[PDB]
RNA sequence: GGCGGUUUUUU
């Protein structure tokens, strides 16, 4: 019973992108097979579209209420 | 699929300019050969400098900068030295630099004019252009100041700085009857004649040529003092040709190596 | 001054142009005037320049409004009226207006 | 050597086509292996390995110079005019593919190529796995005129 | 790395069509 | 030359740990409540606290 | 064949509106059989014309005569025959735009056909039997060749 | 006296900028598509009274508004009588279907009701006539490029019935959300908030202009209302902005 | 505080080649020549003689950026016909005829020369 | 490891 929209708002996409980056920098088990790069920037923003990065947003709502979506769940703009 | 074959008349040789015409060649060879001429032109000039007195009341590298800009001539020597930064020894080696010493001081109670003169060179020809008209003008001295220092001038072109540049002025011109349209003139009888111009009086400029390629480059060399205007042509054309063979050099070897 | 009528070019400056371009799709474009020499357009080397497939129609500064009534609407005498098609300039010249 | 711990066990999937597999290419196991490494292949690959391996047992199986799908394409899009009442099926394996077998046959008058899998249980085709080794090849001629 | 997965992939199938007669061989026993 | 400048994490001031001022103090660029607004404008909030935060006084 | 369109021209007017650029003027042109007006721009620099010049205009889709309808593309190092040949100025364009009398019942019975030369305009306004051959969107030359009559 | 002007204009318009941002510093677009302030007071229902970002959002004509009674009569109605011009236009297997059927002229008959409904709408909405409105995307150059893309060339009959524009255009619109749910008051939202825009795309996607100006084919009808869905949605406002420094 | 040195703009530098070719993918027989520490003069020429030259379909040098020493050559040809050889022709014509040029301008000279 | 004020300049 979720009513937000849809899709990949661009402060979301942004802030998933730095975080998965992060997270790969710390060494981390990536998602998706590498080409031959090494910039954990450009490994999220494949791993983002693959659709295959391990993080769900929690949006909250004005009520205080929270919806909970993945990335391979909702529709990705960019 | 080749190149062409083209012809050189001079119309006036002097011992301080020359002017020719090359004819059946390109407007971008024409130009190369310019540039070449204003830059890539080995020379002899003042380039390391030391000062050990200076109580002259301009500053200690106003003084560098004047020496520096001193012409020196180079006929037969820049051919035989070799650049300081390809030597194979140390220290200004007599092989690929000449020396200069100066050393003044105003006694009298008139001001000195510590000119060009002053610069005595080891090599005998390696002399600022005071040979065959007054001196370059360093500085002025007054009574108790005095000025010692020793130069040394190495080889080198205007690609690095404008005081190995001999060409004073070229002058360059392509098409003096506006043929070509290479320039629009808003208003043709406003505009003077070149001083090549064939075209009569009455008409403006000479009418269109569709079928026209620019030919006949009209040269007019002038050189500062250090290497005469033939031998600035001549030596830059030597230092075009020796740079297209370095580039051939390179080219084989990569596609040798690829 | 560039995307004038009367701009024409030859086939040496129309490459030397294309050098500057990084989306050039390395194809050199029909000259508009095959004889009586080859000689491009500033418009059709502009044309190369819009991305896509963009259409778009934009009317020049000085461009007289008693024009779209009276004949001549499609064929502006003073070069005016810009209507690119497909990503390819037409007619018109540029000018704040369009750009 | 991709990362640490895990250990990779290389086996033979048929003539010539080989496979690696990384244990947790991915098999789940249990934890006693640690004890007695030998489990891993006495339990899991060395039996998928003779499953994959059994389709050796039978004429029909051939390398068709490593698997070549253009080979095959050419057979079946020529044999259809040359011997229409018998049209031949085949069975091989893949080099650019390891892990699963060609099964090459005319469903119509179209080219079209078909793959299935090898699982520890056995094979899997058409998303339906099976515990044996025969019954899938049993199953497909009676199935394979959907 | 460059030894990924093989038998995780979900082996997809292909459609068509074809309204054609039934003419080919029989089946055989399992014994 | 004489307007040319840079910062690393340069010496501090004493009253609000906070970078110094001015370029012969070897000081960094005042973040403006301008550029405050401009990033919330941006939505950028990450970098908006790496700047008046992280990079600007960070203390427990 | 790909001949779109082939006529004698005659000129009789030039730039009636003043002449607006230096190299670029309008031929108000009509045709000797057809009965057809033609808006040429054209290069008077390099190919001048006057009044009551005759030239013989050959929109085509192709230069060869086979016809074998080129992809498009400069490419000097072509040894197959040319219609180009035998014509003195030669301009590649794209027709877009063909105006037309059309109503709501009976089929229209006058075209115009607007093509831009890279940048050159030509109108060729006559009957909507000739010009069958020019299509919105499409490649054409231009082939004009003045007669010494 | 112009040093002057420039120098207080500096000062003082500093002074608004500063109090204008720090009025609505906090308002942002909150997931539930709604704006509202730090204390969650909504401020508006939806943004900019549409839920759109104010970045695709383009100059557009409203062709239905100030037109002559007779003129938009004759423009929207698509008359189905005139076979003559229905053969000019659709084709023989379309001429004879929207002859005999009569479904399809009750259909059309409704589409021109609800077209002169929409233009009473806007008549009453937008006084003064005023034809030039802000809107997401833009029809016209959509339309264009389907057909410099399709190469649809208008001059043939085109294979496009009056009913697929009808239920196409029906089908996007119900697409098309801003307040999703199934509850009236949901719906009686979701059309008050798009009803502009919807107002225009009939105006734009009608069966007679359709078939008279545009000639436009299946497929480039279909690759249209794709275009145009996946346009609106990404105009789509992003929850989360700070609406407020941006109109500051 | 930052100005280059004056002999970076014809020195090399350790490790960097003078000459680099690189094929092209968009267009077949296509060919980009690198070339390190050179301006607009080892340039224009070079592309007039390919130009020139019929076989050479295009022919074209541009300079990355001013400040940049390098300048960046592409070159195609017919497909019976490669860019490497083509350059290397230019080359070689070039220097024969700047070397004719300078004889004949050295014989003019000497005659010029009370002759 | 250093402060407050004023003035002058620059976009
Ligand atoms: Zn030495």
């Amino acid at each position: 019973k979720r009513i937000t929209t849809p899709y990949m708002t661009k402060y979301e996409r942004a802030r998933v992108l730095g975080t998965r980056a992060l997270q790969i920098a710390m060494c981390a088990p990536v998602m998706v097979e590498l080409e031959g790069e090494t910039d954990p920037l450009l490994i999220a923003m494949k791993e983002l579209k693959a659709r295959k990065i391990p993080i769900i947003i929690r949006r909250y709502l004005p009520d205080g209420s929270y919806e909970d979506w993945g990335v391979d769940e909702l529709i990705i703009s960019d | 699929p080749y190149a062409n074959q083209p012809t050189v008349r001079i119309t006036e040789l002097t011992d301080e300019n020359v002017k020719f015409i090359i004819e059946n060649t390109d407007l971008a060879v024409a130009n190369s050969i310019r540039r070449v001429f204003i830059a890539e032109v080995p020379i002899i000039a003042i380039d390391w400098v030391q000062i050990d007195a200076n109580s002259s009341v301009l500053h200690d590298e106003f003084i560098a900068h004047r020496l520096g800009l001193i012409p020196l001539t180079s006929d037969d020597i820049v051919d035989k030295l070799q650049y300081s930064r390809d030597c194979t020894c140390e220290e200004f080696c007599p092989e690929c630099s000449v020396e200069f010493t100066l050393d003044v001081r105003c006694n009298e109670d008139q001001t000195r004019h510590v000119t060009s003169r002053d610069l005595i060179s080891n090599s005998p020809r390696v002399i600022p252009v005071t040979s065959r008209q007054d001196d370059i003008l360093i500085v002025k001295l007054r009574k108790g100041q005095e000025l010692r220092l020793r130069a040394y001038a190495k080889k080198g072109f205007g690609k690095e700085h404008a005081k190995w540049n001999p060409t004073a002025g070229v002058a360059f011109e392509y098409d003096p009857d506006n043929a070509l349209r290479h320039t629009v003139y808003p208003k043709p009888e406003e505009w003077p004649k070149s001083e090549y111009s064939e075209l009569d009086e009455d008409e403006s400029q000479a009418p269109y040529d569709p079928n026209g390629k620019p030919e006949r480059f009209y040269y007019n060399v002038e050189s500062c003092g250090s290497l005469r205007p033939e031998t600035i042509v001549l030596s830059a054309l030597s230092g075009l040709k020796k740079k297209l063979s370095d580039l051939q050099t390179q080219l084989s070897h990569e596609i040798q190596s690829d | 001054k560039f995307t004038k009528r009367d701009v024409f070019l030859e086939r040496g400056e129309v490459m030397n142009l294309l050098m500057f371009l990084s989306t050039w799709d390395g194809k050199v474009p029909q000259p508009a005037i095959l004889k009586p020499r080859p000689l491009w357009t500033g418009k059709q080397i502009f044309s190369l320049i819009i991305p896509g497939h963009i259409n778009c129609i934009r009317t020049h500064s000085t461009h007289p409004d008693d024009e779209d009534s009276g004949p001549y609407k499609h064929i502006s005498p003073g070069d005016t009226k810009v209507v690119v098609e497909n990503g390819e300039l037409i007619m018109g010249i540029l000018c704040k207006k369009s750009l | 050597s991709k990362g640490e711990n895990h250990l990779t066990v290389t086996w033979k999937v048929s003539d010539g086509i080989y496979q690696h597999v990384d244990v947790r290419a991915t098999l789940w196991i249990n934890s006693e292996e640690f004890e007695d490494l030998d489990e891993i292949v006495a339990r899991y690959v060395q039996p998928m390995a003779s499953f994959a391996r059994d389709l050796l047992n039978h004429k029909y199986y051939q390398d068709c110079s490593g698997g070549d799908r253009k080979k095959l394409e050419e057979l079946l899009i020529k044999t259809k005019k040359e011997k229409p009442t018998f049209i031949p099926y085949f069975i091989c394996a893949c080099k650019e593919l390891p892990g699963k077998f060609l099964l090459g046959y005319q469903p119509r008058g179209k080219p079209r190529i078909e793959y299935v899998t090898v699982t520890p249980e056995g094979f899997r085709y058409r998303g339906q796995i099976f515990p044996t080794v025969n019954g899938l090849f049993r199953w497909f001629k009676d199935h394979y005129q959907d | 790395g460059a030894t990924p997965a093989y038998g995780a992939w979900s082996p997809s199938v292909g459609s068509g069509m074809t309204p054609g007669a039934a003419g080919f061989s029989p089946s055989a026993a399992s014994d | 030359d004489d307007k040319i400048h840079s910062r690393a994490r340069g010496p501090i001031q004493i009253l609000n740990r906070q970078p110094m001022e001015g370029r012969s103090r070897d000081g960094g660029l005042r973040f403006g409540e301008m550029e405050r607004d401009c990033q919330i404008a941006h939505g950028a909030a990450q970098f908006l606290r790496e700047r008046l935060f992280e990079a600007s006084d960070p203390y427990q | 064949a790909g001949i779109l369109f082939e006529d004698i021209f005659d000129v009789k007017d030039i730039d009636p509106e003043g002449k607006k650029f230096d190299r670029v003027s309008r031929l108000h042109c009509e045709s000797e059989s057809f009965k057809m007006d033609l808006i040429l721009d054209v290069n008077i620099q390099i190919y001048p014309v006057d009044l009551g010049d005759k030239f013989r205009l050959v929109i085509a889709s192709t230069l060869y005569e086979d016809g074998t309808l080129d992809d498009g593309e400069y490419n000097p190092t072509d040894d197959r025959p040319s219609r180009a040949d035998q014509f003195e100025y030669v301009m590649y364009g794209k027709v877009y735009r063909i105006e037309g009398d059309e109503t709501s019942t009976e089929a229209a019975t006058r075209l115009s056909a607007y093509v831009s030369y890279g940048g050159l305009l030509m109108r060729l306004q006559g009957d909507a039997n000739n010009l069958h051959g020019f299509e919105v969107d499409s490649r054409v030359y231009l082939l004009m060749k003045k007669l010494a009559f | 006296e112009g040093l002057i002007d420039t120098a207080v204009k500096t000062a003082e318009t500093g002074y608004i900028q500063r109090r204008l941002i720090k009025s609505m510093e906090s308002v942002m677009v909150k997931y539930d598509a709604t704006v509202r302030n730090s204390i969650n007071q909504v401020v508006q229902l939806r943004y900019g009274e549409d839920g759109l970002a104010g970045e695709s959002v383009e100059f557009q004509n409203l062709a239905t508004l100030k037109p002559s009674n007779k003129a938009f009569e004759k423009k929207f109605r698509f008359d189905y009588t005139n076979e003559r011009a229905l053969r000019r236009t659709l084709q023989e297997d379309l001429v004879k279907d929207v002859l005999s059927n009569a479904h399809i002229q009750n259909e059309l008959e409704r589409e021109f009701e609800r077209m002169r409904e929409d233009r009473e709408v806007l008549r009453v909405i937008f006084p003064t006539g005023d034809s030039k409105v802000v809107l997401p995307c833009n029809l016209l150059r959509m339309i264009w490029n389907a057909q410099k893309i399709f190469h649809i060339n208008p001059r043939l009959p085109s294979d496009l019935h009056p009913i697929k524009v009808v239920e196409g255009v029906k089908e996007l619109s119900k697409k098309l959300v801003i307040v999703n749910g199934d509850d009236p008051l949901s719906r009686q939202a979701q059309e008050n908030a798009t009803l502009l825009f919807n107002i225009h795309l009939r105006s734009t996607l009608c069966s007679r202009r359709m078939a008279e100006e545009f000639r436009l084919s299946g497929e480039a009808f279909d690759w249209l209302l794709g275009e145009i869905e996946s346009k609106f949605n990404q105009a789509i406002a992003h929850p989360g902005e700070m609406v407020g420094a941006l109109a500051a | 505080m930052n100005a280059p040195p004056a002999f970076e703009s014809f020195l090399l530098f350790e490790g960097e080649k003078k000459i680099t070719i690189n094929k092209d993918t968009k267009v077949p027989n296509a060919c980009l020549f690198t070339i390190n520490k050179e301006d607009h003069t080892l340039g224009n020429i070079i592309k007039s003689q390919l130009l020139k030259d019929p076989q050479v379909l295009f022919a074209g040098y541009k300079v990355p950026h001013p400040l940049e020493h390098k300048i960046i050559i592409r070159v195609q040809t017919t497909p019976d016909y490669s860019p490497q050889e083509a350059f290397t022709n230019a080359i070689t014509d070039l220097i024969s005829e700047l070397s004719l040029l300078e004889e004949r301008f050295r014989v003019a000279i000497k005659d010029k020369q009370e002759g």
